[PDB]
C-alpha cells in the first residue's frame, strides 16, 4: 500500500513510512548500539551511540530519530559508522569511573558489552575525571551519580510513565548532573523500573546490593501474585 | 541638520522595571492570542 | 575553569521552603501581563520572565522563589530548577548591591582586561568570586557581553561601562559607592561603535523617504 | 613468581582488599571458590562467605 | 563594465543602517525622516509571493553565520494553514565573541528591525513576531519596545497594520546570560520555559516550532535589510559583491587595531583594505600583524600570509579553509600569545556548552584541558596528532554545531602554528628536565 522501500546494506526492506532507521535496520535483524533510546519511551538523541552513515551522504545520522527515505542505503558496518562509535564510545569512557569490581552492574552491563563490542581496546585520557557528589531518593533505588552517563532515560520514564516529575537535569556542560536538586524521595509504586531501564550502575538495587553477580544466577519464569495483574 | 551630538541618552533614565512597564502599557494594544484547546500538555 | 557554584540545594535557615516570599501587587500585575503574551495552552513559557521578575524584586532566588513560581504558573517545581540552574543571570545566592561583571574573552582579553580586574581586585581588596564585606560590591568574571569593540569593557546592574582603564573604573567604583549613578557607556569621547577618531563613515547626510524606491510600487 | 598455598591479604591500614567482585570464582577452570557478600555494617562491600576447596585446585 | 571585479568602497547613499553610530533620534521621527516605514501599506498589499521573490532575487544570504539562502528558507514556510498559527522568531542573542551589530541595529534604528519583522511576517503568514534578545542588553531591549510601543500607537502594527488590513503582533523576550539559546532549536526551547537545549532536525521548524507550530528562525540584521530590499528591490542589492555573495554587511573589527569600530560595507571588500580603511591599520603597522579570526571565535584563524588578498565573503574564506560566519574581524598582533587565545576560546565554548549530547559535553572539556596543558607546554608532540583526532570526533557527531564551533578553532591553530606548540612543549621539557 503505502509502504516504502530502503536498503540496509543492500537488502530491499518495505516499511511504513515514519518507520526510524533503527527500526529498518531491526526489521532484517541488526541492532544498532543505543544508550539513550528506549522503545518505549520518547526520542532523545542525547548519547549519539546510534550513529550510522547513510549511502551518499557526508553526515551521519542518528538512526534512533531519523525516519528512513525511500531509495536510502544505510551501512551500519562501512568505516564511518565504525569510527563514530568508536569515537562516543571514547567519549563515553574519559569520565566513566573504574568501578567495574565494586559496581552492581558489572557483568550485564550496556556499557560494558558495548565497549567490548563497538569501541577501542585502550584509552589516551590522561587528565582526571570529575565525581559529582551522591543523592539519596528513598530505600528502594541505591544512587552512586559518578556513574551517570546522562542518558536522561530515568527522566523520561518518571514524567511518562509514572506520572511524576521529580527528577531533571541542573547546570550544564561537563557539570550536568540528574537528580532532584533537593532532597525528596522518588516514591511511586513503579520506581524500581529506574533500576531496569539505567544502563548503568548509576541506579541500582538497594535490597540487592553486593549479594550476587549475573552469571551465578539461574532464571526461572514464572508469574507475580502479589495483585491480579499477573 | 549636523552629525555633532549623540542621540542616544535616554536610556540613562531606565530603572529596574522600565521593560515589564512598557510590557504593561502594550498589553491592551495586543489581538486574542489563539489556543491550543487546552488548559496545558498535562490537562 | 570550575564553577564553583553547586547544582545542589541544602536547607538552610537563610534559604529554605519557609522563607518568606511573595510578589507584590504591582509585579502581579507585570506577572499578568507576561502571562498573556502566549497562546493560552501554553503558559509554562512564562517561566523566565517571571523567574525575573522574582529576581528583580527581591535580588536574588530563595527556594520559596522558585516553588512560588511554580505553583503560579501550575507548572512542576522541578522544571523551575532546571531552569534557574541552567541561565547563569539567575542569582542562587545573594550578592551585592551593584554585580559587577568583567568579560574576560579573548576580544576583551587582547585588549587589556586584566588591566581592569586588577583595577577593581586592588580598589575593592576582593577576588573574582569574593563579595565586600560593606555587602554592596560583588565581582566575577564573565564571557563574552557582546561589546568587543569597546574593550576592555564592565557591565554592572544591567548597564555598560566601556573603554575603560583602570582609572575609569576606579572612578566609577568611587562614585557607586559615594551614592552616585555614573554615566552608562565608553569612556573615551566615542559614546558608540564609531571609529575614536575620523568618522570614516556615514559623514554625508541621511536622505529622505522616497529616494532610491523602485518602480511600479 | 612460585604458586603454593593460598592467601587473603589486607591494605597496610588492616582493612581487607576483598571487595567481592567475584572475578576469581569466575576464572577458576576447578571451580574451587565459593564466594558470597553481603553490605558490612559500616557499607563496605565485603565478603561473608570465601571458601577454597584445595582438593579441587589445580594451583 | 558589467561583472564588477574590485570592491570595497560604497558611499552612503547605497548604505542601509544609515543611523548605524546612533547620531540622529531613534525615536520613529528620526525613522521616518530617513525613510523608514515608507509606502509599507503597498508593499504589504503586493501578497508575499512577491516578497518572496524580491528575497529570492536579491539573493540574500543569512547574515546569522551560516549564509543560508533566505528566500528559499522564508518560502519553506509558505504552505497553507492547517490549524496552527504561525510565527516569525528573530534572533538576537548575539553570542558570538567579536560580534556587536545586532546590538547597535536594536538601539540605534529598530523601527527598521520593527518593519522587516511585519514584512517577513507578511511574507510567511505568521500571527506574530517573537524578538529573542540577550538578557545582557536591558537597555538595547528597552529602547526596541520603546519603538514598538510608537509603532504600536501610529497603527504600523496590531490590528489592520498599516491600511493593508493585515494583523501582527511584536513580542520582546528576553534570555538570561546563555549562548547556546542562539541556536534556532535552542532558542525555541528557551521561549517555551525549557533549558536552552537544541532539538534535532528533521523536523525543520517551518513544520514542527516554537509552541509545536510552523516558524522562521532569522537573525535580526536579515530581518531589518528586507524593507529596504522591497523598497529598492531585489536588484539593487543583488548588484553588490560577487555572484551569490550579493548585498552588503556589517562588519566588526576589534583586538589588536588601532581604532576598532563597526561599518557597513559591500560583501567582497578584501580583508586588508577593511583594516587600513575603517580600523586604522593593525597596531604597530601591517608587517605586525600574526594572524586574524574573520569571523567570530567558531572560524579557524588564518596567518597573515593569507590576509594579505582575501576577500570578506562565504565563498572566498570557505576556500580560505575559514569560513565567514559573522563576519566579526578578531586582529591578534606578532606581540600576542597564539595558543593563549586559542586555550581562552576553547575555555568560553566549555563554559556555554549544554551539556545535551556526550561528544560536546565530554570532548568539548577534554580539549579544554588539553589547551590549558598546551599552553604551559607539559604535553608531548604526539598530543598535537591526537587533539586533531579528538577535534574530528567532535565535528559532525553532535546535535548542534557548537561542536564545529568548539572544534575548528583547534584545528586551524594546529594547522597553522604547530611549530610554536612544538617549540613550547621543547622549551618546558628543556627547563623541567
Ligand atoms: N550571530 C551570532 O552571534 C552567532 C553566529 N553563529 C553562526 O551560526 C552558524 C551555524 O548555524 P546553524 O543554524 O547550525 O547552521 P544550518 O546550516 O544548519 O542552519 C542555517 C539556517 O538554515 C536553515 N536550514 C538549513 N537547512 C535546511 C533545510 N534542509 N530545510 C530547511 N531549513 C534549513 C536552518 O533552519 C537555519 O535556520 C555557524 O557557522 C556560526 O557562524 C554562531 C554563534 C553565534
Ligand atoms: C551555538 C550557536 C549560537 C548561535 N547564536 C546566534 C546568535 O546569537 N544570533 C544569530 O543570529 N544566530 C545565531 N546562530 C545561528 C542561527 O542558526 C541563525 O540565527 C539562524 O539560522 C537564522 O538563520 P539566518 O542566518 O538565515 O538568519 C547560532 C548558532 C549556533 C550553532
Ligand atoms: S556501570 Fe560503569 S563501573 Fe559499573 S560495570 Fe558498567 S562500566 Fe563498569
Ligand atoms: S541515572 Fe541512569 S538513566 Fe538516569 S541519566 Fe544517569 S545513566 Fe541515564
Ligand atoms: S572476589 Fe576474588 S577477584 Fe574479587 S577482590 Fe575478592 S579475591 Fe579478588
Ligand atoms: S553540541 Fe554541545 S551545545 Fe550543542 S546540543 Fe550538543 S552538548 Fe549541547
Ligand atoms: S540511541 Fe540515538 S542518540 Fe542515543
Ligand atoms: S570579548 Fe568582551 S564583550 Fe565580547
Ligand atoms: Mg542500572
Amino acid at each position: 500500500s503505502n509502504l516504502i522501500e530502503v536498503f540496509v546494506d543492500g537488502q530491499s526492506v518495505m516499511v511504513e513510512p515514519g518507520t526510524t532507521v533503527l527500526q529498518a535496520c531491526e526489521k532484517v535483524g541488526m541492532q544498532i548500539p543505543r544508550f539513550c533510546y528506549h522503545e518505549r519511551l520518547s526520542v532523545a538523541g542525547n548519547c549519539r551511540m546510534c550513529l550510522v552513515e547513510i549511502e551518499k551522504a557526508p553526515k551521519v545520522v542518528a538512526a534512533c530519530a531519523m525516519p528512513v527515505m525511500k531509495g536510502w542505503n544505510i551501512l551500519t558496518n562501512s568505516e564511518k559508522s565504525k569510527k563514530a562509535r568508536e569515537g562516543v564510545m571514547e567519549f563515553l569512557l574519559a569520565n566513566h569511573p573504574l568501578d567495574c569490581p565494586i559496581c552492581d552492574q558489572g557483568g550485564e552491563c550496556d556499557l560494558q558489552d558495548q565497549s567490548m563490542m563497538f569501541g577501542s581496546d585502550r584509552s589516551r585520557f590522561l587528565e582526571g575525571k570529575r565525581a559529582v557528589e551522591d543523592k539519596n531518593i528513598g530505600p528502594l533505588v541505591k544512587t552512586i551519580m559518578t556513574r551517570c552517563i546522562q542518558c536522561t532515560r530515568c527522566i523520561r520514564f518518571a514524567s511518562e510513565i509514572a506520572g511524576v516529575d521529580d527528577l531533571g537535569t541542573t547546570g550544564r556542560g561537563n557539570d550536568m548532573q540528574v537528580g532532584t536538586y533537593i532532597e525528596k524521595m522518588f516514591m511511586s509504586e513503579l520506581s524500581g523500573n529506574i533500576i531496569d531501564i539505567c544502563p548503568v550502575g548509576a541506579l541500582t538495587s538497594k535490597p540487592y546490593a553486593f549479594t550476587a553477580r549475573p552469571w551465578e544466577t539461574r532464571k526461572t519464569e514464572s508469574i507475580d501474585v502479589m495483585d491480579a495483574v499477573g | 541638520f549636523d552629525n555633532s551630538t549623540y542621540r542616544n541618552l535616554q536610556h540613562h533614565e531606565y530603572s529596574t522595571y522600565t521593560f515589564l512597564d512598557l510590557n504593561v502599557e502594550l498589553s491592551k494594544f495586543r489581538m486574542p492570542q489563539p489556543s491550543s484547546g487546552r488548559q496545558s500538555p498535562r490537562h | 575553569g570550575a564553577g564553583g557554584a553547586l547544582f545542589v540545594h541544602r536547607d538552610t535557615p537563610e534559604n529554605n521552603p519557609d522563607t518568606p516570599f511573595d510578589f507584590t501587587p504591582e509585579n502581579y500585575k507585570r506577572i499578568e501581563a507576561i502571562v498573556k503574551n502566549y497562546p493560552e495552552g501554553h503558559k509554562a513559557a512564562a517561566v523566565l520572565p517571571v523567574l525575573d521578575l522574582a529576581q528583580r524584586q527581591n535580588g536574588w532566588l530563595p527556594i520559596s522563589a522558585m516553588n512560588k513560581v511554580a505553583e503560579i504558573l501550575q507548572v512542576p517545581p522541578m522544571r523551575v530548577y532546571e531552569v534557574a540552574t541552567f541561565y547563569t543571570m539567575y542569582n542562587r545566592k545573594p550578592v551585592g548591591k551593584y554585580h559587577i561583571q568583567v568579560c574576560t574573552t579573548t576580544p576583551c582579553m587582547l585588549r587589556n582586561s586584566d588591566s581592569i580586574l586588577e583595577a577593581i581586585q586592588k580598589k575593592l581588596g576582593i577576588k573574582v568570586g569574593e563579595t565586600t564585606p560593606d555587602k554592596l560590591f560583588t565581582l566575577i568574571e564573565v564571557e563574552c557581553l557582546g561589546a568587543c569593540v569597546n574593550a576592555p569593557m564592565v557591565q554592572i546592574n544591567d548597564n555598560y561601562y566601556e573603554d575603560l582603564t583602570p582609572k575609569d573604573i576606579e572612578e566609577i567604583i568611587d562614585e557607586l559607592k559615594a551614592g552616585k549613578i555614573p554615566k552608562p557607556g565608553p569612556r573615551s569621547g566615542r559614546f558608540s561603535c564609531e571609529p575614536a577618531g575620523g568618522l570614516t563613515s556615514l559623514t554625508e547626510p541621511p536622505k529622505g523617504p522616497g529616494f532610491g524606491v523602485q518602480a511600479g510600487l | 613468581r612460585f604458586r603454593g598455598e593460598h592467601a587473603l591479604r589486607r591494605y597496610p591500614s588492616g582493612e581487607e582488599r576483598c571487595i567481592a567482585c567475584k572475578l576469581c570464582e569466575a576464572v577458576c577452570p576447578a571451580q574451587a571458590i565459593t564466594i558470597e557478600a553481603e553490605p558490612r555494617a559500616d557499607g563496605s562491600r565485603r565478603t561473608t562467605r570465601y571458601d577454597i576447596d584445595m582438593t579441587k585446585c589445580i594451583y | 563594465a558589467p561583472k564588477k571585479t574590485s570592491f570595497g568602497s560604497l558611499k552612503d547613499e547605497d548604505r542601509i543602517f544609515t543611523n548605524l553610530y546612533g547620531r540622529h533620534d531613534w525615536r520613529l521621527k528620526g525613522a521616518q525622516s530617513r525613510g523608514d516605514w515608507y509606502k509599507t501599506k503597498e508593499i504589504l498589499l503586493k501578497g508575499p509571493d512577491w516578497i518572496l521573490g524580491e528575497v529570492k532575487t536579491s539573493g540574500l544570504r543569512g547574515r546569522g553565520g551560516a549564509g543560508f539562502p533566505t528566500g528559499l528558507k522564508w518560502s519553506f514556510m509558505n504552505k497553507p494553514s492547517d490549524g496552527r498559527p504561525k510565527y516569525l522568531v528573530v534572533n538576537a542573542d548575539e553570542g558570538e565573541p567579536g560580534t556587536c551589530k545586532d546590538r547597535e541595529i536594536i538601539r540605534h534604528d529598530p523601527h527598521k528591525l520593527v518593519e522587516g519583522c511585519l514584512v517577513g511576517g507578511r511574507a510567511m503568514g505568521a500571527r506574530a513576531a517573537y524578538i529573542y534578545i540577550r538578557g545582557e542588553f536591558y537597555n538595547e531591549a528597552s529602547n526596541l519596545q520603546v519603538a514598538i510601543r510608537e509603532a504600536y500607537e501610529a497603527g504600523l502594527i496590531g490590528k489592520n497594520a498599516c491600511g493593508s488590513g493585515y494583523d501582527f503582533d511584536v513580542f520582546v523576550v528576553r534570555g538570561a546570560g546563555a549562548y547556546i539559546c542562539g541556536e534556532e532549536t535552542a532558542l525555541i526551547e528557551s521561549i517555551e520555559g525549557k533549558q536552552g537545549k537544541p532539538r534535532l532536525k528533521p523536523p525543520f521548524p517551518a513544520d514542527v516550532g516554537v509552541f509545536g507550530c510552523p516558524t522562521t528562525v532569522a537573525n535580526v540584521e536579515t530581518v531589518a535589510v528586507s524593507p529596504t530590499i522591497c523598497r529598492r528591490g531585489g536588484a539593487w542589492f543583488a548588484s553588490f559583491g560577487r555572484e551569490r555573495n550579493s548585498g552588503t554587511k556589517l562588519f566588526n573589527i576589534s583586538g589588536h587595531v588601532n581604532h576598532p569600530c563597526t561599518v557597513e560595507e559591500e560583501m567582497s571588500v578584501p580583508l586588508k583594505e577593511l583594516i587600513e580603511k575603517h580600523a586604522g591599520g593593525v597596531i604597530g603597522g601591517w608587517d605586525n600583524l600574526l594572524a586574524v579570526i574573520p569571523g567570530g571565535s567558531s572560524t579557524p584563524l588564518i596567518p597573515k600570509s593569507v590576509c594579505e588578498t582575501v576577500l570578506m565573503d562565504f565563498d572566498a574564506l570557505v576556500q580560505a579553509q575559514t569560513g565567514l560566519g559573522t563576519a566579526a574581524v578578531i586582529v591578534m598582533d606578532r606581540s600576542t600569545d597564539i595558543v593563549k587565545a586559542i586555550a581562552r576560546l576553547i575555555e568560553f565554548y566549555k563554559h556555554e556548552s549544554c551539556g545535551q549530547c556526550t561528544p560536546c559535553r565530554e570532548g568539548v572539556d577534554w580539549m579544554n584541558k588539553v589547551m590549558a596543558r598546551f599552553v604551559k607546554g607539559d604535553a608531548r608532540p604526539a598530543e598535537i596528532d591526537s587533539l586533531w583526532e579528538i577535534s574530528k570526533q567532535i565535528e559532525g557527531h553532535t546535535i548542534c554545531a557548537l561542536g564545529d564551533g568548539a572544534a575548528w578553532p583547534v584545528q586551524g591553530l594546529i594547522r597553522h602554528f604547530r611549530p610554536e606548540l612544538e617549540e613550547r612543549m621543547q622549551q618546558f621539557a628543556l627547563q623541567h628536565q
